[PDB]
């Protein structure tokens, strides 16, 4: 490998081939794994030179080597990506998107993906410089399978970073302009094109209901549910995030997830061996039990209440807390027949056993749930049987000990419960 | 977020 000093002596020559040799040497340094000397390359003042090499059309080799070098600089810290942008690289990379050499156009796609991935500001700056039009033009073919696999994966990933950050979210006109192509990629067969396309949809559905609706109006929910039952984990994870985001919106958007058959997949998702899949599936369930009664009923029909009892009985404490939320939402919006069915499935014992947890928020959520359950018992006139049950499993001892607690809202709800029943 | 080419 060359020294930073030698790379500078060559790039500063007036010999295009001496400059090509040096730029290739710079690329090979930045493409090493151990501590790529990014900061040393920047102090040398080479970025403005690489940016200008992007424009030498009569020397394709120096365009590729400088694009590769700049791609890796822009992959580092926010300060290092800023240096690439401050050098004028953005309009230069957009121009390279139309290069007749595919490997150079691919490299420009990659570099712009790293720039837009920094955050909202650079993402919007890449969009203002007009990158979306030429990007989508690269995917305007009758069949995506005619495109090179790696070419297609870089395009999908870069598009994902143009739909990613928040505060603010990407411009509405940009999202509308990208979605038709994003939906085509969501039906492609490549696992990575699908995973990065599910991450993009995951980002666009993280926000207000106006953003959710725009995605759900393109009819991608059936396809998301299909991917939700995929064998590969990297596809199930973003597919579930998008599904979980969609159910934070209106009850009609939640209903489209139910109609696509999403609840049939949750027996597996709620017993998935991955802690993170189990937690996100439970979180999604908690937002579904917060919907209508006919929607709580559809949770019951699919046999998911026993699975919630199971997750509440044993799982990572964070998955357990999401299940506690799913029960409190279930009990607060459900009918009487639905709340007693919750007791027949055995919710009380694991719900009580979790009152020994060292977290104040879950205690409030559980106690509230118990209040909703007791309120439904008042309606059937069997408040007596339920209280014999909470006592036979040892729950009262916990409730009456919750009296002596630090927080005030716990003390009041706890006392109020032992006084009423 | 950001990826290098090695």
């Amino acid at each position: 490998n060359w020294s930073v000093e030698d790379i500078v002596k060559g790039i500063n020559s007036n010999n295009l081939e001496s400059q090509l040799q040096a730029t290739q040497a710079a690329r090979k340094l930045l493409s090493r794994e151990k501590q790529p000397p990014i900061d040393n390359i920047i102090r040398a003042g080479l970025i403005p030179k690489f940016v200008s090499f992007l424009g030498k059309t009569d020397c394709s080799p120096i365009q590729f080597e400088s694009a590769w070098a700049l791609t890796n600089i822009a992959s580092g810290t926010s300060e290092q990506t800023k240096a690439v942008v401050d050098g004028g690289a953005i309009p230069a990379f957009i121009s390279l998107l139309a290069s007749p050499h595919a490997h150079i156009s691919e490299q420009a796609v990659w570099a712009l993906g790293n720039i837009a991935g920094d955050g909202s500001a650079f993402r919007d700056l890449v969009i203002k410089h007009g990158a979306i039009d030429p990007l989508l033009a690269l995917l305007a073919v009758p069949d995506l399978s005619t495109l090179a696999c790696g070419y297609l994966r870089n395009l999908t990933w870069t598009l994902s970073n143009l739909c990613r950050n928040k505060n603010p979210a990407p411009p509405l006109d940009a999202v509308e302009q990208i979605l038709p192509t994003l939906v085509r990629l969501l039906h492609h067969n490549d696992p990575e094109v699908l995973a990065d396309s599910c991450w993009a949809i995951s980002y666009l559905t993280d926000g207000p209901n106006e953003r959710i609706e725009m995605v759900v109006k393109k009819g991608v929910v059936p396809q998301l549910v299909k991917l939700l039952g995929a064998t590969e984990l990297p596809i199930v994870t973003p597919a579930l995030r998008a599904i979980g985001n969609i159910v934070t919106g209106t009850d009609e958007q939640t209903q489209k997830v139910i109609d696509a058959g999403a609840l049939a997949v949750f027996p597996s998702l709620l017993t998935n061996p991955k802690t993170n899949i189990q937690k996100e599936a439970t979180w999604t369930m908690s937002n579904i039990t917060a919907g209508r009664q006919d929607q709580i009923q559809q949770v019951v029909n699919h046999g998911l209440v026993p699975f919630l009892v199971g997750v509440l009985s044993k799982a990572d404490f964070k998955t357990q807390k999401e299940a506690a939320w799913a029960i409190t939402n279930y009990t607060s919006g459900g009918t009487v027949e639905q709340i007693v069915y919750l007791v027949h499935c055995g919710i009380i014992e694991p719900l009580m056993n979790l009152l020994s947890a060292k977290d104040t928020k879950i205690i409030q959520v559980i106690l509230d749930a118990i209040s909703n359950i007791f309120q439904a018992a008042e309606k059937l006139g069997e408040t007596e049987k339920l209280s014999i049950m909470i006592e036979e499993c040892g729950g009262l001892d916990k409730i009456e000990a919750l009296q002596r607690h630090e927080n005030e809202s716990v003390y009041k709800a706890s006392l109020n419960l032992i006084e009423k029943y | 977020n950001k990826k290098p080419r090695i």
